[PDB]
């Protein structure tokens, strides 16, 4: 039976909750003296409906702070339904809230039983009211492989922004972002950071015509449009763009396929452009900075990295089989 | 047994 609920509010509701986003709220315990118990509600009900708020898909965070937030002596209207069977469950395999987000600022644990997080993890949230304390997340951090790898606390939504504006003070990210699981539809994009990324390309567009090609720097900028024809001709373009265009590039939804070609040291950067490109008078001293300055700065942004070693260019082969590698990989995504 | 919290 489906159950349609009026009462004024004192108080509280007078109400536990258990459940959450993944399996819906439901009622864990009412108070036996109460104007939510006289009209009928009871444990094991799923609330459908509050207000006019729909309850079959909300965190169960934001349904603690809804109820909470609703207004002393006001009316409420709960549609609820019996579901004992649903609820057994539940209880039993201890289920609630399910969802995955990736994060957009650094975090160091502020408890042994916290996770540390850079930015761009993905975490599955699995309990948005941890332990029944408001401001504790219990979350799952994922790999790269997508599996599960350990569980601990992470800051809520509001304490996380919070924490991220502290930081701060172009991205407009949040704090958490909500992602899911997508496969690329298209060829995505690739740019290589690096001491030899400009011999990267130049190898990748000359020995592989078909399935590389460069988008040009237009008088330098390299506009979306440039992107977009290379994307539908089903082409990797190579970037030679800044890490802070990889940002913009990875919220406006393009993810490109990221590759970094790990110097081992300076002098090891001058042998291999002599090696590989006499013709150029760039500094390795200055390339091989920008390289560590880059690293330090910005490996969030990396998907892959290849260990370049001096005396040796099996990282050409290395960095074909990678780049793909990637394109067959799954993708975190916004919602 | 965990704290609960009643709204």
């Amino acid at each position: 039976s489906m159950k349609l609920v009026k009462f004024r509010k004192g108080d509280s509701v007078g109400l536990r909750l258990a459940g959450g986003n993944d399996v819906g709220i439901f009622v864990a315990g009412v108070l036996e003296d109460s104007p939510a118990a006289k009209e009928g509600l009871e444990e094991g009900d799923q609330i459908l409906r509050v207000n006019n708020v729909d309850f079959t898909n909300i965190i169960r965070e934001e349904a603690v702070l809804f109820l909470l937030d609703l207004p002393k002596g006001e009316e409420v209207t709960i549609l609820a339904q019996k579901k004992k069977d649903v609820y057994r469950r539940i209880v039993e395999s201890d289920v609630g809230d399910s969802f995955y987000i990736r994060t957009h600022f650094e975090y160091e644990k502020e408890s042994p039983y916290g996770l540390s997080f850079n930015k761009g993890e993905v975490f599955r949230v699995v309990d948005t009211l941890y332990n029944g304390k408001l401001g504790s997340w219990l979350a799952i951090r994922i790999g790269k492989n997508h599996k599960e790898v350990e569980r601990g606390i992470i800051p809520n939504k509001n304490r996380a922004e919070q924490l991220a504006s502290v930081q701060y003070t172009q991205t407009k990210f949040p704090a958490y972002e909500r992602v899911v699981l997508r496969e690329a539809g298209f060829l995505r994009p690739v740019t290589i950071f690096g001491p030899i990324a400009d011999v990267a390309r130049e190898k990748l567009a000359r020995e592989e015509p078909d399935i590389y090609q460069i988008a040009k720097s237009e008088p330098g900028i390299i506009r979306l449009h440039t992107i977009k024809q290379i994307i539908d001709q089903d082409k990797h373009a190579l970037l030679d763009v800044t890490p802070n265009a990889v940002d913009r590039l990875n919220y406006a939804q393009w993810y490109p396929i990221v590759v970094f070609l790990n110097p081992d040291s300076k002098q090891g950067v001058k042998t291999m452009r002599m090696r590989l490109c006499p013709e150029s008078r760039k500094s390795a001293r200055k390339l091989y900075e920008r390289s560590h300055k880059l690293r330090k700065n910005n490996h969030h942004l990396f998907t892959t990295t290849i260990n370049l070693n001096s005396m040796n260019d099996g990282w050409y082969g290395a960095l074909k089989e990678a780049i793909q590698q990637q394109q067959n990989q799954l993708v975190w995504v916004s919602e | 047994g965990k704290t609960s919290v009643w709204i």
